């Protein structure tokens, strides 16, 4: 990875300083800024380096099965039980857990989750005995929670157990001094990837990249110097490549 | 979802086909010989060897 | 009488296999530890049921 | 080691105390945070089955559509995708305690269920054909107020009068002045001892204002509160201004 | 034989051009009837693997219950009644191509299996210990709006991102105007040596009539409109007559 | 064999042998007795394939759980209790026609699975690593208005242009006014002999009852309707009073 | 036995007997307790189908996810857990008669499984590919209005034509006013047997009290109160005294 703004040098310090407590934390921003890849670089440096990093993306869970994530089940519980299953809590046992979008999480089941949290122990569906296990908790957010909060639309118990440690990445928006670095990078890696001699981008070139509003942020970036790479026929990218995207 | 139903469907099932004739290794020899007379009192064509 | 009689034969059959494997575990462990019923203790081999299995 | 100070938690012990010798089902109510569990753990142990187990269940966590599989059990035919038999929390509980908590979000429907077995102590499994007899007591903590719920047609009045045969109020901790600073002293200590910070004892500027605080998370929100203290301290005393969570 | 005289439609053809080389999974989107089949026979023609298997699959065809033992294969004894050990579509299209038909019909749990194997590239039988490496080139078509079905909670995200590198959207019939009477034409032909029907071409008021409908199912819904206007006539030329009803 | 009267009947007569040596998919559309089913065997029977296998399935009575089965087969060890390996409707209807009897009553889910088969008759058994090729046309029939169930979002707007290339709709009796009485004579025939009555026409009053009424069963209400006047009949003929108690 | 003497229900008697050479299905319509399963098992015994099987039933105890299991039957290996080849009640009742009870119980979707097997009587087995035809009469009894449940939308209008060919209807018995005493005698002479009581009839007030209760459950009330009449009698008559619960 690369970082260069100094923000991101003073977050860098910042994980840096973190890393030994073991208190759940929380981070904030855009979409595509790199919120997993502080989450990571969080729990390489943690104690827990050798432990598993169970990240999950509860957007992409049914409404009507979330137990049957959040605890498991053993064999022949209810139907479709064809063997058993460990839930993400019990997956990231002495590991992190890294929760994505929690402020899409229904009402409902919020409830549902730090009861796990506080209590520290729960049963599988079907299960007979008691489970207990120990996680260090990442969660990332895209939205404002407070405000959330603040519409009766979050619970503050969630907030106060999650938020004892929340960061905030800038966009790239606001990150010009790491264009360069990011296109150059990403320009490598990929002509490496696809085996193609592309040296760098034209001077022309690189002016389109600061003039463009990034919303998409570093996944957009990737994805057009990626595609601009797959298309190039010449050791220099020019500007007339990346206007077709942008 | 969790549910308990009756229904027809195609499904893989598993193998088990352990457990059977297994708790002989570990009888000594009395009491295996108890189990061989539980089980010729309970079935008519079982006979042991007498000396009568 | 069916019934009775496939019981039956399956019990000989089982107490006949029982057998053979005790056979066959005696004479594997006694082929192992052959110092032993020579020189007594202290020529004793050590050995675990790996190596048997 | 818990802490009970207040004249009404010493009567609390008591009436623990006094009805240590019946195996009647025992109904708790008071706010969240209050200690409910913790009082229907030291019912147990005081009790004659402190050698049994105690099974705590929360009844507002288990699926509706299985709720009849996890507290009674199945066979092997029971449904599509049942294998072998299975025992229910009632037969696990056998010979001890069963404690509910949160019974008030028990939906009207899952009332009906548990009618015959609070009271006959006999049922069937699902897919069974021969009736079990268990010796469990019953323990049940809510937040909410049952008779108020009953009283507008949310919780069954039959199952009200099978549980309520003893029932204990335990007060918030708004309410206990008395309970506030030696709970404080508990969790100081243990979190000192646990995290590995460094702290003795809080200033007079820090116990007033721990004094003055509504607590509506009650103990809970003490706990909470004292355990970010711990972690954010690095003298021996703890200041007002570090204690700065509450308003 | 197929026609490509759209200025949109040559663009596609160069990007075709470019990209048939590569080794990157392709994704293509359109709406009913665009072309999505050609376009993926034709990248696979017009690449250095042609001479190997071009699998198509339609992922709603294949059972959960067993989606996993299709697509990656199966041991002897893997599981009851497994007679003898199987190869998956994996396997099957080792080499070559293999084209998924509507891939937004897929489960969740099944784009999470898929998602595995696309990034590692190494996969497991159902009842196997070896691991098998394959060099399998994925092409995916949908009509779908994938956006709309990621942030709906419908596919998952990382999934897309890895699929959907490069994006071929063909565009609608009622955008291809200038391409609308060389297919007819092309079609014309095909049916009148098909069902030996004698006929030249169309009027000036048919083919006028031809760029001004709406056309919804794209190239088919003008495929089978030729070949009913063909079927049910007789005479050298089609008018505006034949064609009025059809439209 | 039948009565086909009508001018507009006589119409979709001569367009069904218009089409003997296509092979394209039907559609038929209607009310309820109208006739669809004899349509589409005067269709098989004036074909080309008239010696072949008519496999008629209602899908409305194949369970969900094993429609892919059911349509395709599937082979030995495909799951738990493939202790033998089938052919689907598919390949049992090889070389002949396949019709499809009340498809608008078809899930969502389960018309995602027809959409390769019908446009390419190429498909995998379930379990099968090697493509089959059949040779069977297509006859489906419903009663509900196709269009607007494909704008109502209820059928997929794939599967409509995939089977409906050529399309008959059938008046309903009501605007047939000219075969009620070609039909009631027909089916007098029908009953009178097999019940050995004696009844051998209708009054003049009868018939304009026939005629005035509104007939909302069609056919199969008509056949009702004359075998009831039949079954308690007295005389030679049939009076305005023996009928009129009914319609 | 049963018992016929208003003069409306003597031409519903004469119907059977008019309808005994006839095969086609029968519905029947009544209030609850009317006789509506005496008059289709007394259509049954009139029949030329008097020595073959009559299978009454439920259509409301089939669970949906079995059900063309329970009326078609299945083959071996159609599904997971088939291991023997099983038969329906449509072959079961083949030769006889298939009566059944509450058809307006059934649901939209499970309606729709019933179109083609109650005309034709042919039909696919669960995983077989060979097709059975069979010779059943279908009767059916219901206690709503078939008519004005298809107005509404709750039931299918091609099945009514296909079952209602021949519609019975059954008055109340508060309109069979003729039928009261006798039924009542009826039933005081079967219950003053099986109970050896001394009762041998009722008093003039009782039969007065009993003419002018409008019965809503019809005949099977008349037959509780006359049980609990018998059960609960002292002397020889049955006085008004006795019968105060229908006042
Ligand atoms: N400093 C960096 N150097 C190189 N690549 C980076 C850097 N930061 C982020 N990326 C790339 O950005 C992409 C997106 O990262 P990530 O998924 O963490 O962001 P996100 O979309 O904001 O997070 P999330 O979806 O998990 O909330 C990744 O492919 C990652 O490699
Ligand atoms: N350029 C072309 N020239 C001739 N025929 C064409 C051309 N493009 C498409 N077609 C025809 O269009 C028909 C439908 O196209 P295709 O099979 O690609 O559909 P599709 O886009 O995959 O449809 P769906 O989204 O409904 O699954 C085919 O029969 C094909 O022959
Ligand atoms: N022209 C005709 N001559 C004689 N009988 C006819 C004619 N048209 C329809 N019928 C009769 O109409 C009756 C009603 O069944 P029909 O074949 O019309 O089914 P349908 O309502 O169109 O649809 P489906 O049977 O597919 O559900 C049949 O018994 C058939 O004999
Ligand atoms: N004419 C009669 N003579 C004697 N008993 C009669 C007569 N009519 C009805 N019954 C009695 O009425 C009782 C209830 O009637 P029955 O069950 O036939 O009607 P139902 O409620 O319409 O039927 P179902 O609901 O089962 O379809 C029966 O026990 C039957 O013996
Ligand atoms: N008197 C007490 N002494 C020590 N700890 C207490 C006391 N009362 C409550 N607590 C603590 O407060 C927490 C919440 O109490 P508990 O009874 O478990 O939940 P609730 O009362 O909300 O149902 C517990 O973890 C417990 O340790
Ligand atoms: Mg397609």
């Amino acid at each position: 990875y690369v970082f260069e703004s100094p923000k991101m040098k003073e977050i860098l310090e910042k994980i840096k300083k973190i890393s030994c407590a073991e208190c759940p934390v929380l981070i904030t921003g855009e979409s595509g800024v790199g919120k997993e890849v502080v989450a990571r670089l969080i729990h390489k440096l943690s104690d827990r380096s050798k432990e598993p990093f169970v990240a999950l993306n509860v957007a992409s869970i049914p409404r009507d099965i979330f137990e049957a994530e959040l605890f498991g089940y053993e064999k022949g519980a209810f139907t479709g039980a064809v063997s058993s299953k460990e839930g993400f809590f019990e997956l990231a046992d002495g590991g992190t857990l890294f929760l994505d979008e929690i402020g899409e999480l229904s009402l409902e089941a919020q409830a549902k989750l730090l009861r796990v949290i506080e209590s520290g122990k729960f049963y599988r569906l079907g299960g007979r005995k008691e489970i207990e296990v120990n996680v260090r908790i990442l969660a990332a957010t895209n939205r404002n929670i407070k405000e959330l909060v603040k519409e009766g639309k979050f619970r503050e118990d969630l907030y106060y157990r999650l938020g004892v440690i929340e960061i905030e990445i800038p966009p790239l928006r606001e990150r010009k001094e790491d264009i360069i670095p990011l296109a150059n990078h990403f320009l490598k890696k990929f002509s490496r990837k696809y085996a193609k001699e592309v040296e760098g981008f034209t001077k022309s070139a690189q002016e389109l990249l600061l003039s463009y509003p990034w919303y998409g942020n570093v996944r957009e970036l990737k994805n057009v110097i990626e595609r601009a790479v797959l298309f190039s026929e010449g050791k220099f990218i020019d500007r007339g490549e990346l206007s077709c995207l942008v | 979802k969790q549910g308990l139903q009756l229904r027809l469907s195609q499904q893989l099932a598993m193998t088990p086909q352990l457990q059977q004739a297994i708790r002989l290794l570990q009888l000594s020899t009395l009491e295996l010989q108890q189990e061989l007379q539980q089980a010729l009192e309970s079935n008519p064509l079982l006979e042991q060897i007498d000396t009568h | 009488i069916r019934s009775n009689l496939q019981d039956a034969k399956w019990l000989i059959k089982s107490l006949e296999s029982r057998n053979d494997t005790l056979l066959r575990v005696s004479r594997c462990i006694v082929e192992q530890q052959q110092a032993f019923f020579e020189q007594g203790e202290e020529y004793m081999k050590p050995m675990v049921l790996a190596d048997i299995a």
